[PDB]
């Protein structure tokens, strides 16, 4: 519907009209803003080839049923790390187990 | 009008247990992080395909 | 409102409301199984969605009967559009309930109204409106009268019918706070009732006779104690010509125009 | 063979401006000089040609005397007019006068007009105005509006009505029907010929005059080429000659316009070069040379100043500019320059009469721009200033007071004020159709430069033409006979080809090539191949140029079928017209525009999207939005009330807001923007009407409301929320804005008084005028009477009542309405129809009967919107509510043809019975095989419902053979509802049963004295229902009515028509008798295939096993029924538009096989029998309908009286009507049965009486004019079913085809009732009182309980329980049925006791009185004797007695047709008794006049003695009823007067004449 309203008003869709449905949908909306539209639009029949990759490469193939360039990313795992840091008592609570205070660094953020 | 009930079949669970046994074939000189990364890879590859039926 | 070109983009948007009418959703949850069932026919639902606005709420009084040898189901057979104006969160219907000789064979089944977007709860303004209509009109039985809300979801319409519980009629009768969160407003004030659609029969419409139904542009001409007769007609669109007369009637007349116009002969006419 | 051309390659993109010449060679003394930035080219005044030594200006006293009255004020003629007075008045040749402009070409047109006016001289009177029409086609509309005044002044002494074709199509066909000189543009006459509003008056068009035919070079060229190719093609096809007079300017290719006009170049072609111009003009051409346009504009202003000052005090100057603002701009500019260089006093020297008239005329003036200039010499004249002020400029310039008039082009067309000098400043007009500043046309320049030199004062014109220098050679070629006239038809070739496809003038690509050969494009392609994209290689390989015309036709047809205008197959080359084709031809919209409206029009379009679909028209493909107006467009886009989805720099948004700024009456400011607005609205009239017709035809009700409203909003220039009192332009706008300010609904104004209105508006002065104008506003009151026909179909009888005062100045001759019947959603039009409320028939109800479909989700309502076609906010909606609608039951399926092995005649028993079926057929048809064992080998009542042509009369004969098996002295009684069917079956069965079985077959006639003898002596008693009704009414007395052994009723499906209640009463009586007489009367009811045949079976006692109700698809020869809709609401126009599709249906469906064409009337059959022949002689297949030779026709042609029947029969098309003798009728039927002729055009009333059956039956126009109600009532479906059943040749034909040409309003009514079986409903409740009176005098009905008990025997009782709402019932229960029957009987017996026919004692027991005994004895309607015993006194006499008998209700079914009124008025002045208040719409005064004319044995028209024989059949029983009512009343002298009237109406003589005119062959010589 927004594309139909955008064509009649001589308007090109931008990130302003699609920031409310970000990372929502199968396939993802992120594939609409890729640099390789004219390249990935010519790849037909990729799923059965992706399934038959197992007869050509010696390694096992997890995620044989999907491809990130076509369907996008179907999950989010940064909230898991955030709630993991939050649930383990914080960074100062974790670093008591880690022999950090024997190293004489006053902060953690300047280290590598 | 109707209800659909989902379960994971036995073949996928046996294939997952095969993957667990392949992870358990790591040598003693192999670091722990590689084993944990293989375990996380197998767990993501199980859950992100079988999302609703595992529960 | 912005009132200069807000109605222009709104009018344009409302010109595509017939695309919402094949994507209709009915909220089939929380339905208590022990009440009436309501069959809204798809022709008056399609017409009611088309004549509406995406932002300002319109409303129509539902009238219907029960089918022969099935008193537990209520075929809505009529939507009466009355003179109303509506904000984005309530509809200001007049005090006079629809009276006509075609609505004497039918019983008042409540009212339908459009919502700009889907809420999982009945509005407090809707339960106060329904309970004031019930408290002022004894022909509105609280068991049988409902509020269908046709919420405008993306590219579609979600319909949910609600009934007032006897707690809700008492609260909405005593209520004066016209805000979006008044005091003492609980979700036990309503219960979702079963409402379903139909190709099998057709409903009709009743518009006012002297005027038309939409007073959202003629807002000063709308009184709550106004009186209206009805008319077995089909209702006009929200942004119809007769509904916004200040957009068509406030033009300065052609005074010493066409004097430096173009000479072109209408050869065919 | 066909090769697709590049059709935009071949066009000339300059349009009116294309120069075919490379060289322009000038006259001798014709120097040029490069002065300063401009080249000035003088061309001197050509000396006139010295007179021929035997050529002189003849006076008007030498042209003939009928033409002398036209030339008033003219002593002599012009030289050009003297050269061809002999070719315009003495010869009927087509002319091409190629004269200079201003050289008196309109008096040549007047000479041709006076020749065609002088053929109707009407010796004692002056002019027979109505046998001829003259079309004057002039290019510009103001030239048309002044030619109307000129020909109205000149032809005023002839009474000739001159008028201009304007307005909507109904106004144009009314103006054509009212006028003689029809002055029009080429486009208006072409849109009338496309829509068809002149088709009834093209045999009356005998002269078209094409003024300025060098418009062939213009972009308006294809219109003139289409008009002349159409008229010349109708001359070559229809062979009625029209005279074409082309007036032209002297330009080259004039011999090709001569060949184009079919002008013989010896007699008709007259080429006068520019020396024959009356005031020879020295023409100067300033071509400005420099290339910066602001310097070119400054040089142009310097040149108009210098050329003004060259003729300052000497001569008047007429400056011609392009715009109305530019008029005052350059008038003030040359005035400011004259005041700057101090040369202002040269115009006005102290000539104090002149400058004082100018000063005092300036101070009187209201125009503040003209008041600025008129104290000096200058003035302006555009079309925008006042009529008073612009005729002030005209009269002040004709009196040589205005020294410099500045004007637009319209003066040059509108007024013949010529000046000495004209100065055309600029030659650049902004044309919005090209969307740009283009050059002035050839037409406008030649007309502006015809004003150079006035013919009174001036010896020499002077025309300065200030141009760009590159455009100098165009005007030098134009004004010096060197700009060739080239055809522009390749621009508009698909549109003209679509107009010829829609009109049916071309059908395949060969006829389209033939039509293209009549165009100017063909002659120009022949004479100049190189210019039109043809090599000389192609002209040498195609000398007649047929392959290039095939390529052009194929390319234009590919443009037509790509845009879905024409169904065009490349296989056969045939064209089929689409309804988009009809709409694009009728409203002139281009093929790309209808493809846009085919892609873009959806049912779901809003008012927002409708302006967008309009704005994407291809008429506006050159409208671009320029930036110099974009700011102003934004000031419109924030003020227009319908939103625009586009951005304003897209052109569609510009066209959108320009249409909305027009309707809103917003004042615009840019000249380009006002010009684009005027263009898009003058296109928007036709474009919105075409959208409305597309949307109406597809049936979309919301979009047809929006589009019809937008047509009326563009036309009336107001939005529909504005007051409807703005459509009356006579109101003050301040009181209208006071009404719109006090916004109540407009319908509130109806209920108020003229005081109450005036104080509601607070305008008590205006109140009476507001009341007059609110009651002048069109307002119909609708009432609906709906009757469920089947479960699927309702019959809506909508009565329309005009509730408004008609006034000719606001409404005109007619008010057009649309009746739209739509569903509950109001999104599908179930039935639209046009409704003309004519001005004769205001203030009276119109019955509009139609049939609407009803679908299985039974709707709560339909809506009938009767909207005005012209008036905004004139709409009456009526909800046809379906709450208490009891639909009939879905009828049982028809009995199937069980595939019986076909019955040999040996399955009949007796040898004598087979001896009349041996040589006819060996096997019976499968209907007779299935029906045989129940009819012959059983004794039950049998219903046989089979289609007309299944041979149900042989099932009757099976019943008769059974009845003659049971005992040989048995008695069949055979009832046919039509008397001609009784005659035909009597001729069949007298040969079958009397000749071969020696059983007496008698046929009953209307005499009760001999019918008892014929019934006693006959074994097979043929009858009509009214002849058996008078016998069976006294069935207790007549034993021969009782002991009949078999009662066959053929065609009981005629129980639902007129003379159908009597059939129902006699079958109900024959069942009631059979219930009482110890022995059952075996009823065998034959019928057409019925839907409700269980009710006819239950009413006639048939079983479920003996009811053979078949389907219409069961027929032995399968019927192929095609139905052609003709969406022409006018019926003579539809009836003439059907004439070529009749021949095309003959050629498509049955080329070498018999055809019957059923036509609405006695006069339509001769016209259609001639129109089939002119169309077959238009083709080369003349005498294709005569399959024998003229050797064989002379014994059959020498018997006939009608000579035109011999004219049509010798070419193979006979015709049949009532007015022919049965001599001629039987001989045409014998010529048709033998196959000698192929087409018989039979009238509608001969559908029953034809002993012949064809392969193809065409039913042309299934309506006929009932003149008693002044309406075209539809055929009853029993007539159409008999007509369809005439397409039934059993052995000779494999199929039987029937093409029903009907109005498209009636199309689905025939798509229902002819394929699915027939629902018959009894109409006894309206025709009840006769039979109730008759059963009362029989003492069958002795009380009201036995009246209900008698009514239970009818079909009415059986149909009241299956279709209740047909009979105003509300249920099938015993209470509803019993109380409706009791109300029926107590209403009819109240009508009989109030008539004093019966007497009701105790309010229950009825008894026959005297009047009832008289009314049921001689079979008279009860209201006739109600009139008799109330209207005969003791002193009445034969003078008044014929008024009494003519007022009988047995004469209300006499026919009033059209053209029946004025010859009856001619009969009202002769006959021996006068009529007090004779209205010739009355049946009764018609029967009075016809009775008197039979008594005076006067000559009559054949169609009137056809009705006199209808009168005198019922006259004698009425006179005997008068004898008996005056017998009971005890009056001797009126009774003897009635006994005298009885004998004189039989001997056709009067009483006040002597008693020997009775004797044959004795005239008034013997009396004297």
């Amino acid at each position: 519907l927004k594309r139909q309203e955008a064509i009649a008003q001589n308007r090109r869709l931008t990130l302003e009209d699609l920031e409310d449905s970000w990372d929502r949908g199968i396939p993802r909306i992120n594939t609409l803003f890729q640099k390789d539209r004219h390249t990935l639009a010519y790849d037909k029949g990729w799923r059965v080839r992706t399934d038959f990759k197992q007869y050509q490469v010696l390694k096992q193939n997890p995620f044989w049923w999907t491809h990130q360039r076509h369907d996008g990313k179907l999950w989010n795992l940064n909230n898991y790390r955030t709630d993991m840091i939050q649930a383990l008592g914080g960074v100062e609570g974790i670093l008591e187990h880690t022999l950090f205070k024997g190293t004489y660094f006053p902060t953690w953020e300047g280290l590598f | 009008t109707a209800q659909c009930f989902l379960r994971v079949d036995d073949e996928s669970m046996q294939r997952f247990h095969n993957r667990v046994r392949q992870i358990l074939m790591a040598s003693g000189s192999t670091t722990f992080t590689k084993i944990v990364n293989k375990w996380n890879t197998a767990l993501i590859g199980l859950m992100t395909y079988f999302r609703e039926a595992v529960v | 409102f912005s009132s200069k070109t807000e109605w222009r983009v709104r009018a344009i948007s409302a010109a595509n409301l017939h695309l919402r009418t094949n994507h209709i959703y009915v909220s089939s949850d929380d339905i208590k199984e022990t009440g009436y069932t309501y069959i809204l026919p798809k022709n008056v639902l399609k017409k009611f969605i088309c004549i509406s606005d995406l932002r300002a709420q319109i409303a129509g009084y539902l009238y219907g009967v029960s089918p022969p040898d099935n008193p537990q189901v209520k075929e809505i057979r009529c939507i009466v559009m009355v003179p109303q104006w509506g904000t984005h969160q309530t509809v200001h219907l007049p005090g006079q309930l629809p009276q006509h000789e075609y609505l004497k064979e039918m019983e008042p089944l409540g009212w339908i109204h459009t919502q700009p977007n889907e809420s999982p709860q009945l509005s407090p303004q809707d339960v106060t409106t329904h309970a004031k209509i019930m408290a002022d009109n004894p022909s509105w039985d609280g068991e049988k009268t409902i509020i269908i809300t046709c919420s405008f979801t993306p590219g579609s319409c979600t319909l949910t019918a609600y009934k007032l519980t006897p707690s809700g009629y008492e609260w909405g009768r005593q209520n004066t706070d016209k805000g979006n969160n008044p005091k003492g407003y609980l979700p036990s004030h309503y219960e979702r009732v079963q409402m379903l659609l139909s190709d099998r029969f057709l409903g009709f419409f009743m518009v006012p006779a002297q005027s038309s139904w939409n007073y959202n542009f003629m807002g000063v001409r709308h009184d709550p104690n106004m009186k209206y007769e009805l008319q077995l007609a089909n209702p006009k669109e929200f942004y119809h010509e007769v509904h916004r007369p200040s957009h068509f009637l406030n033009f300065a007349l052609l005074q010493e125009g066409e004097v430096y116009s173009a000479d072109r002969e209408d050869l065919y006419a | 063979p066909r090769q697709v051309l590049d059709l935009e390659d071949l066009v000339f993109t300059q349009g009116s401006h294309f120069m075919a010449n490379k060289r322009c060679q000038l006259p001798d003394g014709s120097f040029r000089r490069q002065r300063k930035g401009y080249e000035e080219v003088h061309v001197p005044a050509l000396k006139p040609k010295p007179f021929g030594s035997e050529e002189q200006l003849l006076p008007v006293e030498k042209l003939p005397k009928y033409a002398q009255a036209g030339f008033e004020g003219f002593k002599t003629l012009n030289r050009i007019q003297s050269k061809l007075y002999r070719a315009a008045l003495e010869t009927d040749e087509n002319l091409l006068l190629c004269a200079p402009t201003g050289a008196g070409k309109t008096n040549v047109a007047l000479m041709c007009m006076l020749r065609e006016i002088g053929k109707h001289i009407n010796m004692d009177g002056t002019i027979n105005v109505d046998d001829f029409k003259i079309i004057y086609i002039a290019p510009m509309r103001s030239l048309v509006q002044e030619m109307v005044g000129s020909f109205g002044k000149r032809l005023a002494t002839y009474g000739i009505t001159v008028a201009e074709l304007t307005g909507d199509h109904q106004l144009c066909k009314e103006e054509i029907s009212a006028t003689q000189i029809i002055v029009c543009t080429p486009e208006k006459w072409d849109i009338i010929t496309r829509k068809g509003g002149e088709r009834t008056y093209t045999q009356l068009v005998r002269l078209i005059i094409l003024d300025e035919i060098h418009l062939l070079h213009d972009d308006r060229g294809p219109v003139l080429e289409a008009l002349v190719a159409r008229a010349i093609r109708n001359i070559e096809m229809t062979q009625e000659d029209v005279r074409l007079i082309g007036l032209s300017a002297t330009l080259p290719n004039y011999e090709d316009v001569a060949t184009f006009l079919r002008v013989d170049p010896a007699k008709g072609l007259f080429y006068f070069d520019n020396s024959f111009r009356p005031v020879p003009l020295e023409q100067t051409y300033v071509g400005i040379t420099e290339k910066k346009a602001i310097k070119r504009f400054q040089i142009m202003n310097e040149i108009v100043y210098e050329k003004i000052m060259e003729h300052a005090g000497k001569n008047q100057v007429l400056v011609f500019v392009h715009s109305r603002k530019e008029t005052g701009k350059t008038a003030r500019a040359i005035r400011d320059m004259c005041l700057e260089k101090d040369t202002l006093g040269l115009f006005l020297r102290e000539g104090s009469a002149s400058t004082e008239v100018l000063r005092t005329e300036a101070e009187q003036c209201k125009n503040l721009e003209l008041k600025d200039l008129l104290p000096y010499g200058f003035a302006i004249h555009h079309a925008g200033m006042t009529r008073v002020d612009r005729t002030l400029v005209e009269d002040l310039f004709a009196d040589k007071h205005i020294q410099v008039l500045v004007s637009t082009a319209t003066l040059a067309w509108g007024v013949n004020l010529p000046a000495h000098t004209v100065i055309i400043k600029g030659t650049q007009v902004y044309s919005p159709e090209k969307g740009r500043w283009t050059e002035l046309g050839a037409l406008d320049i030649l007309q502006m430069l015809g004003r150079a030199g006035r013919p009174q004062y001036d010896t020499k014109g002077e025309g300065i033409l200030i141009t760009s220098h590159g455009e100098l050679q165009y005007y030098l070629s134009l004004l010096n006979q060197q700009l060739p006239i080239e055809s522009q038809m390749v621009s508009k070739l698909p549109d003209m080809l679509n107009a010829e496809i829609v009109l049916g003038n071309v059908q395949n690509a060969k006829d389209a090539v033939n039509w293209l050969g009549y165009a100017y494009l063909y002659i120009r392609m022949l004479r100049s191949p190189t210019l039109y994209g043809i090599s000389h290689d192609d002209l040498k390989g195609d000398p007649l140029l047929d392959q290039r015309r095939l390529d052009l036709v194929h390319t234009a047809a590919l443009m037509l079928d790509k845009n879905n205008l024409v169904k065009y197959d490349k296989k056969t080359g045939n064209f089929q017209v689409t309804e988009l084709g009809r709409i694009a031809s009728h409203y002139y919209i281009t093929n790309d525009t209808v493809q846009t409206y085919n892609q873009l029009l959806k049912p779901t379009l809003s008012e927002i999207e409708l302006f967008r679909v309009f704005s994407l028209s291809s008429e506006f493909k050159n409208i671009t939005v320029r930036e110099e107006e974009k700011l102003e467009l934004q000031k419109l886009l924030e003020r227009v009330p319908i939103p625009v989805k586009e951005s304003i720099e897209e052109p569609s948004a510009k066209i959108n807001v320009l249409l909305q700024a027009f309707i809103s009456q917003l004042k615009l400011e840019g000249f380009a923007l006002m010009a684009d607005m005027v263009y898009v609205t003058q296109s928007a009239g036709r474009l919105m009407r075409a959208i409305f017709e597309i949307v109406l035809n597809r049936g979309w009700a919301q979009l047809t409301d929006k589009t019809l409203n937008l047509c009326k909003m563009i036309d009336k220039r107001m939005w529909q929320s504005m007051c409807p009192l703005r459509q009356f332009r006579k109101l003050p706008e301040e009181v209208v804005k006071k009404i719109e300010k006090k916004n109540f609904p407009f319908e509130r104004l109806y209920d108020l008084n003229h005081n109450e209105i005036g104080e509601l508006i607070r305008m008590p002065k205006m109140g009476k005028t507001i009341h007059k104008y609110v009651h002048l506003f069109p307002k119909l009151e609708l009432s609906v009477h709906l009757q469920p026909i089947t479960r699927s179909t309702l019959k809506v009888e909508l009565t329309i009542t005009p509730d408004f005062q008609w006034d000719e100045k606001v409404h005109g001759s007619s008010e057009a309405f649309w009746i739209l019947v739509e569903d509950v959603d109001s999104e599908v039009i179930l039935h639209h129809e046009y409704f003309l409320l004519k001005a004769k028939y205001a203030q009276d109800e119109h019955l509009i009967t139609f049939f609407v479909p009803v679908f299985e989700p039974l709707p709560p309502q339909y809506f009938i919107r009767v909207v005005s076609d012209r008036w905004l906010s004139c709409e009456t909606q009526l909800p046809v509510s379906f709450r208490h609608l009891i639909l009939p039951e879905k009828y049982p399926p028809p009995t199937e043809l069980l595939d019986l092995q076909p019955l040999p005649v040996s399955a009949l028993r007796n040898s004598a019975f087979e001896s009349l079926y041996q040589d006819k057929f060996p096997f019976f048809n499968p209907i007779q095989t299935q029906v045989f064992n129940t009819v012959y080998n059983s004794d039950d009542n049998v219903f046989v419902g089979a289609p007309t042509g299944s041979g149900k009369t042989i099932c009757a004969e099976f019943a008769i053979l059974r009845m003659l098996l049971q005992s040989s002295e048995g008695r069949c009684v055979y009832i046919t509802p039509m008397e001609a069917l009784a005659e035909q079956v009597y001729m069949d069965w007298y040969e079958k049963f009397q000749d071969r079985l020696n059983k007496k077959v008698v046929l009953l006639t209307g005499e009760t004295s001999t019918d008892l003898k014929l019934l006693g002596k006959g074994n097979i008693i043929i009858s009509t229902p009214e002849k058996w009704d008078i016998l069976s009414r006294r069935w207790k007395q007549r034993k021969n009515v009782q002991n009949i052994n078999l009662f066959v009723v053929d065609e009981v499906h005629l129980i639902g028509g007129e003379n159908g209640p009597v059939l129902e009463v006699i079958c109900s009586r024959m069942r009631y008798i059979s219930s009482q007489i110890e022995r059952p009367i075996r009823i065998v009811a034959l019928s057409s295939s019925l839907s409700n045949a269980k009710d006819v079976a239950h009413w006639l006692g048939c079983s479920a096993t003996s009811t053979f109700n078949f389907h219409p698809n069961v027929r032995p020869v399968p019927l192929e029924l095609h139905i052609q809709g003709f969406n022409i609401s006018h019926t003579q126009t539809r009836l003439l538009s059907m004439a070529k599709p009749v021949y095309h249906a003959i050629t498509k469906h049955s080329p070498k096989k018999p055809v019957i064409v059923f036509v609405p009337s006695r006069k339509q059959t001769r016209l259609t029998a001639i129109d089939i022949l002119t169309t077959c002689a238009a083709d080369i297949q003349r005498q294709r309908f005569l399959h024998c030779t003229e050797k064989d026709l002379i014994p059959y042609l020498e018997k006939l009286s009608d000579s035109t029947l011999k004219e049509t029969l010798l070419n193979g098309v006979g015709y049949l009507h009532e007015g022919l003798s049965p001599m001629e009728r039987r001989l045409v039927e014998q010529l048709f049965s033998s196959g000698a002729i192929q087409v018989v055009v039979a009238s509608r009333s001969l559908c029953w009486g034809m002993n012949v059956a064809a392969h193809l039956v065409i039913i042309m126009d299934t309506q006929y004019y009932n003149g008693k109600i002044h309406a075209y009532v539809d055929y009853p479906i029993y007539d159409v079913l008999q007509m369809v059943g005439h397409a039934n040749r059993p052995l000779q034909d494999d199929e039987g085809r029937c093409v029903i040409m009907c109005q498209g309003s009636k199309k689905d009514f025939f798509k229902k009732f002819l394929y699915e079986p027939l629902p018959v409903e009894s109409h006894l409740d309206h025709c009840m009182h006769d039979h109730f009176n008759a059963e009362i005098v029989t003492k069958t009905i002795e009380n009201k309980q036995d009246a209900v008990d008698y009514l239970t025997w009818t079909f009415l009782y059986r149909r009241m329980t299956q279709n209740p709402n047909y009979y105003n019932l509300q249920g099938i229960s015993h209470r509803h049925l019993s109380d409706h029957l009791s109300e029926l009987v107590e209403q009819t017996l109240s009508d009989l006791e109030q008539s004093k026919c019966i007497s009701i004692e105790d309010e229950m027991d009825v008894a026959p009185l005297n009047l009832g005994m008289i009314a049921a004895y001689y079979y008279i309607n009860y209201t006739t004797i109600e009139l008799f015993s109330m209207s005969l006194n003791a002193k009445t006499k034969v003078r008044g007695l014929i008024e009494i008998i003519s007022n009988a209700a047995e004469y209300e079914n006499i026919p009033i047709r059209h053209h029946e009124d004025n010859l009856l008025r001619q009969l009202a002045q002769k006959v021996p008794h006068k009529l007090n208040n004779p209205k010739f719409n009355d049946p009764h005064v018609k029967t009075n006049l016809l009775l008197q004319a039979h008594l005076s044995r006067m000559q009559l028209s054949a169609e009137l003695q056809s009705d006199t024989e209808e009168i005198l059949s019922k006259a004698i029983r009425l006179i005997q009823a008068c004898v008996d009512v005056l017998s009971s009343n005890g009056w001797l002298s009126p009774a003897l007067a009635a006994m005298e009237l009885a004998q004189m109406v039989t001997q056709a003589m009067w009483s006040k004449d002597s008693y020997l005119k009775q004797l044959p062959h004795f005239t008034s010589e013997h009396i004297k």
